[PDB]
């Protein structure tokens, strides 16, 4: 079995060149925003998170920090303990993490 | 260093030698032309597994956290 | 089992006395290739 | 576990991978190394890392654990004593949930019932 | 299978010169009549693999 | 032109054809390689005339 | 101008070398070979040129079992017998009488057909007085 | 093949029928180069003309 | 490769099977201009890792520093 | 079969197995070796094995099959029809009844089902 023998799951685009093998293109790319473009899309959500997603915070951060565990029943105590007797289900709509 | 843990596994060269690790007290270097040894004089024998991808950990944190 | 479900199928305890003869097999490091020169 | 002073080597090596480590049986020539007077019944010297615990008894009666143990005769010992037991307790383990990887299992290489042959 | 029917030993001749020790010993040998057993497989010489006790001086490479 | 490949056969029936072209009578006796040593066999025999030529230049001959 | 009489001079030193080349040898190498070297020097020549090529036959015979083993169905990766992994190797006999007496290298004319081929010729023998031959 | 038979395996059937030809005067040709070599052995360790 | 799991028969990378062989840069300018070897100095950590320090300014301005 | 003119040259080149043949398109370079003249339709060039399959009739229409069809242009052709046909016979039986041989076959590497995972 040839030893420099990969399976691809996505197309590629060899060029055909002498002297050299190489991936020259990627069919149907589309180029996205520049670099730039992103940087600013992205400071005017992280402005907006700054002015008015910073209030009441604190309890959201304890209610992901409690469901970062393990097992449920962790959980349950970490929310009866820390976040002030909050309730799973409650909490978890909270987050989104409900259906 | 500590003499290594005797280990019967050797490969030949020139002619067979039948080494026998419990027959001298210090094992005898290692000629090119005569016999080469087991790799790690200084190791044992554990059992380990590989760490999967994080995103693929993230899609099972998910799957989990959504199940209960 | 404690909020976990492991699916198996159902075990046979029999199968724990199961008469197994131990068998000869000896390994030879150094034997016989397939061609020789 | 082993219940027998003798195992055979063939019952520890592997059958579907390259064999790197045997399970050798207790050195005996390290036990004529000690230069002091020691006690010792051939009784006990055949079973798995004991010889080599006992060895590290006697080193330790005769020298402490400071500037008298640290010669190559009892230094040798006790690591083959702790490696013994390591190796042991690794080879025990993949005998007990790994049976199929050694030679002389009838799982390394199964043999197949009359039924699935065909005739 | 090719593993299997290649382990299968070939017959190799017991004359041998190129041996000091079968240079003289066989000088004294007496060869005596193989009675064919019905067989075509009879071992009536040395075999060609490197562990039999009479090829081991035989060098497979 | 392919009616004229089997020209021979026509005339023939299966019985003959099988004991005409298939079942030839085994005879292992012949030197079959005659005709390969024949024709490699005649660049030595070509050499010992060639070698003879009566060019006077050596290098013509080389 | 060059030196025209040189021309095509290695072309004809070639050409009397294949014409002749023990008579282009021996009176090329006469002035060197007036002083000969002891009977042990000229035989260790001898004995390691000839050591060497009885080597260089073994490896083209071990590229021939690399060449089987590979329409077998066995891909090779590399070359050669020099194992670097965990593997036995079997290097060449030392030519040294030492080896050479406890050592002989596999005469493969001396593998033969069992001889028990030949009593099937028995079977003939009674066909015919069967036929009444 | 199902009662006394392997599994059916693929592989490439070569249609060249290699054949080492056994013939008479490539011995003879192999004689001569050996012969060049004794000679020379002889023409320069057992040669006393001159 | 030997230490990662996989065991080597023979050495080389002259490879007597179905392998793609590497035979090394002829030493002659045409090649000289169009290859050159891996510079193992150039694969560098990302520079992204020196984003982490903001990390490090704004704690040390949460604990009055 | 192939049902098309096009066929992937992946699917046709083993995942398991080394590659030591390809299934390639026609040769329509080939086409161009005739000296003689002949007429061809495009439409005809890509259906495997065809193309080289016509060129056999046209080269037996203008030689014949002695002494004037033996030359390489017209003797290639043959060859070439008569190994594609089987070249083609043998894949696609491989193709019919072991199509896990093949790259892009699902059962090449069977990816398991969500319960298999204990999740
Ligand atoms: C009375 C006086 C005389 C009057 C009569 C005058 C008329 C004389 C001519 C008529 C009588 C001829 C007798 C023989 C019958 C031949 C009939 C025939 O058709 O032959 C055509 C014959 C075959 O044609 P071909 O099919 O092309 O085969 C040649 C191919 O090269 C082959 O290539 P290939 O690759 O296909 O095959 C390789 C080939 C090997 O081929 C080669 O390697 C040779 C290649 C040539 C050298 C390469 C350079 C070529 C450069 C190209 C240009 C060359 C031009 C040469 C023109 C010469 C014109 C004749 O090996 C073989 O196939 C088999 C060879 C083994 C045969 C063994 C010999 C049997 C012959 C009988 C032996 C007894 C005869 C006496 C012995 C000789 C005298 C001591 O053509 C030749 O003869 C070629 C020349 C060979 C040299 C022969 C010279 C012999 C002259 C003898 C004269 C009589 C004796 C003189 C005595 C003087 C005192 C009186
Ligand atoms: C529109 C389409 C067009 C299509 C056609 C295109 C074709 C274009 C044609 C135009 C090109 C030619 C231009 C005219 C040149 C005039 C210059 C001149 O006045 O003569 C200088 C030159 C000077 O030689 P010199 O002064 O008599 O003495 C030489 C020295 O003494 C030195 O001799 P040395 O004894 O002292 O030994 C040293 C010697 C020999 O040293 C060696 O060891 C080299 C041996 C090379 C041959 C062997 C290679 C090894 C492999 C084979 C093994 C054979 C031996 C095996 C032995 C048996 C083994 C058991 O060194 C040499 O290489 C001598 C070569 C001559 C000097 C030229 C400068 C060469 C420097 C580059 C060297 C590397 C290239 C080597 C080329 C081969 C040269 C023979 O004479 C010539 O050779 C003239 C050659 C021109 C011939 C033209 C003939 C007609 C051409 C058209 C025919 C159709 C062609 C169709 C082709 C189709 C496409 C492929
Ligand atoms: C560098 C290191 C590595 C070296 C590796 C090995 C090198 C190659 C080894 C080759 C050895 C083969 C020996 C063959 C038999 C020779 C027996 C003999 O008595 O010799 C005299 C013998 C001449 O005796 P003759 O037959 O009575 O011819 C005199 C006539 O007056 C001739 O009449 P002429 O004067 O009018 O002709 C002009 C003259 C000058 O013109 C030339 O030769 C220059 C151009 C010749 C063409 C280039 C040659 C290419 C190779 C030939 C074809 C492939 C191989 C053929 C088979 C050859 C083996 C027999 O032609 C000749 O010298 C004789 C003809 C040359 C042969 C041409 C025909 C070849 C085809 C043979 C057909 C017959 C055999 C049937 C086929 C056999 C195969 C199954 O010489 C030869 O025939 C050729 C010898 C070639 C030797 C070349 C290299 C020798 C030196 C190697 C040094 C090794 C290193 C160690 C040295 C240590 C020093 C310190
Ligand atoms: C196509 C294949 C290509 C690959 C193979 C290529 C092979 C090429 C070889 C070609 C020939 C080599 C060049 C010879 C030039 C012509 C003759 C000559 O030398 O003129 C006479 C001239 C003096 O001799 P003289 O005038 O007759 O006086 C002597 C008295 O009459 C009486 O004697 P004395 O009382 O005055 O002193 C005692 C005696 C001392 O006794 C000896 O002669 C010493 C030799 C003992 C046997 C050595 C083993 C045989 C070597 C050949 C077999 C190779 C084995 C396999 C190699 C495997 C590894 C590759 O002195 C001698 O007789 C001569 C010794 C001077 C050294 C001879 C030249 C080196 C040995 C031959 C080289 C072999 C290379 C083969 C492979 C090369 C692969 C790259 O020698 C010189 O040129 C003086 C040069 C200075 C030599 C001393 C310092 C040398 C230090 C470098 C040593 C290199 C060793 C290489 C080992 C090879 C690998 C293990
Ligand atoms: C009634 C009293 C006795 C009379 C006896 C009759 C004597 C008749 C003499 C007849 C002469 C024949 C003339 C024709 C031959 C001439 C051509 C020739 O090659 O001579 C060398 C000739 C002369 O060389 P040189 O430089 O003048 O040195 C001359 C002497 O070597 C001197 O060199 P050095 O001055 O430097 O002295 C140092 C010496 C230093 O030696 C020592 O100090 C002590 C030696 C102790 C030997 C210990 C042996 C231990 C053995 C252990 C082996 C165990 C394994 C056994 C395996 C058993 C398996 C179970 O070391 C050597 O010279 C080494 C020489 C090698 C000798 C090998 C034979 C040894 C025993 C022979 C016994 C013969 C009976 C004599 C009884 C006398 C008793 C008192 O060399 C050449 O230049 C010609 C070309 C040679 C090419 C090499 C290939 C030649 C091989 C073919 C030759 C022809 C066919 C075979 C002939 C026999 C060859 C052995
Ligand atoms: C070459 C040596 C000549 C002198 C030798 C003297 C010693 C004699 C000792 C011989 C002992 C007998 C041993 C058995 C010999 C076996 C010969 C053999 O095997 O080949 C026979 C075989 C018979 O042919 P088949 O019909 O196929 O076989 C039938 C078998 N019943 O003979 C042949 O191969 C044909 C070729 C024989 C040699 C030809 C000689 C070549 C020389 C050619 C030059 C002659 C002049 C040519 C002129 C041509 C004019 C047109």
């Amino acid at each position: 079995m040839q030893n420099t023998t990969n399976i691809v799951h996505v197309p590629v685009h060899m060029g055909h060149t002498h002297y050299f093998d190489y991936i020259d293109s990627f069919p149907k790319l589309k180029e996205g925003p520049t670099l730039e473009e992103n940087h600013i899309t992205n400071q005017k959500i992280l402005r907006e998170q700054l002015i008015s997603g910073q209030q009441g915070l604190e309890q959201n951060l304890c209610l992901r920090n409690c469901f970062k565990l393990s097992q449920k029943r962790y959980i349950e105590f970490c929310l009866d303990r820390k976040c002030g007797g909050a309730d799973f289900q409650r909490a978890a709509t909270i987050l989104g993490y409900t259906k | 260093a500590p003499n290594p843990y005797p280990n019967g596994i050797h490969f030949d060269r020139v002619f067979p030698t039948h080494y026998d690790p419990l027959a001298e007290t210090n094992r005898t270097k290692a000629n090119l032309q005569l016999i080469k040894y087991a790799p790690g004089n200084y190791s044992t024998l554990v059992v380990t597994s590989e760490k999967l991808p994080r995103p693929c950990i993230r899609t099972i944190q998910n799957y989990r956290r959504c199940q209960m | 089992y404690e909020d976990f479900v492991f699916t198996t199928p159902y075990f046979q305890p029999e199968s724990t006395f199961k008469s197994v003869p131990k068998l000869f097999s000896d390994i030879l490091l150094g034997g016989v290739e397939w061609v020789y020169t | 576990t082993i219940f027998a002073e003798t195992w055979e080597a063939s019952e520890y090596q592997y059958r579907n991978k390259a064999n790197l480590k045997t399970l050798p049986v207790n050195h005996l020539g390290k036990l004529a190394e000690l230069k002091f007077d020691f006690v010792e019944y051939k009784a006990h010297q055949l079973i798995a890392c004991h010889l080599y615990e006992r060895m590290t008894i006697h080193c330790m009666n005769q020298y402490g654990l400071f500037k008298d143990f640290y010669r190559p005769e009892c230094l040798d010992a006790q690591y083959y004593f702790k490696t013994c037991v390591e190796l042991n307790a690794a080879y025990g383990i993949q005998k007990k949930f790994f049976p199929e990887h050694f030679v002389g299992s009838p799982y390394a290489r199964p043999v197949p019932q009359f039924q699935q042959l065909g005739l | 299978a090719t593993r299997w029917y290649g382990r299968q030993p070939g017959h190799l001749l017991r004359a041998d010169t190129y041996w000091i020790p079968n240079l003289v010993s066989q000088r004294f040998a007496k060869h005596q009549p193989a009675h064919w057993d019905g067989t075509q497989n009879m071992p009536i010489f040395r075999l060609a693999d490197p562990k039999h006790k009479d090829s081991y001086m035989v060098q497979f490479r | 032109d392919f009616a004229e490949l089997l020209r021979p056969l026509r005339s023939l029936s299966f019985n003959q054809v099988v004991d005409r072209y298939v079942l030839i009578p085994p005879n292992h006796t012949f030197y079959r390689n005659w005709t390969y040593e024949k024709f490699l066999g005649g660049f030595g025999l070509s050499y010992l005339i060639l070698r003879e030529l009566p060019l006077r230049n050596f290098y013509a001959r080389v | 101008f060059p030196d025209r009489g040189n021309k095509r001079r290695w072309f004809k030193n070639l050409f009397r070398l294949i014409k002749n080349p023990m008579g282009y040898i021996f009176w090329k190498t006469y002035k060197a070979r007036l002083a000969k070297p002891s009977l042990i020097v000229t035989s260790m020549f001898i004995g390691f040129t000839l050591g060497f090529i009885k080597l260089k036959a073994q490896s083209i015979a071990y590229s021939k079992k690399q060449y089987a083993t590979l329409r077998a169905g066995k891909n090779i990766e590399g070359s050669g017998q020099v194992h670097f992994g965990y593997h036995d190797q079997k290097w060449g006999m030392p030519a040294i009488p030492m080896f050479q007496l406890m050592y002989y290298e596999l005469p493969g004319n001396s593998i033969v057909v069992n001889p028990c081929r030949n009593q099937n010729y028995r079977l003939y023998f009674e066909m015919r007085k069967k036929l009444g031959i | 093949t199902y009662f006394y038979g392997g599994i059916l395996e693929f592989v490439y059937f070569d249609k060249s029928n290699p054949d080492m030809c056994i013939l008479v005067h490539t011995l003879w040709i192999h004689l001569l180069i050996l012969f060049l070599i004794f000679t020379g052995f002889v023409t320069i360790l057992f040669s006393f003309y001159g």
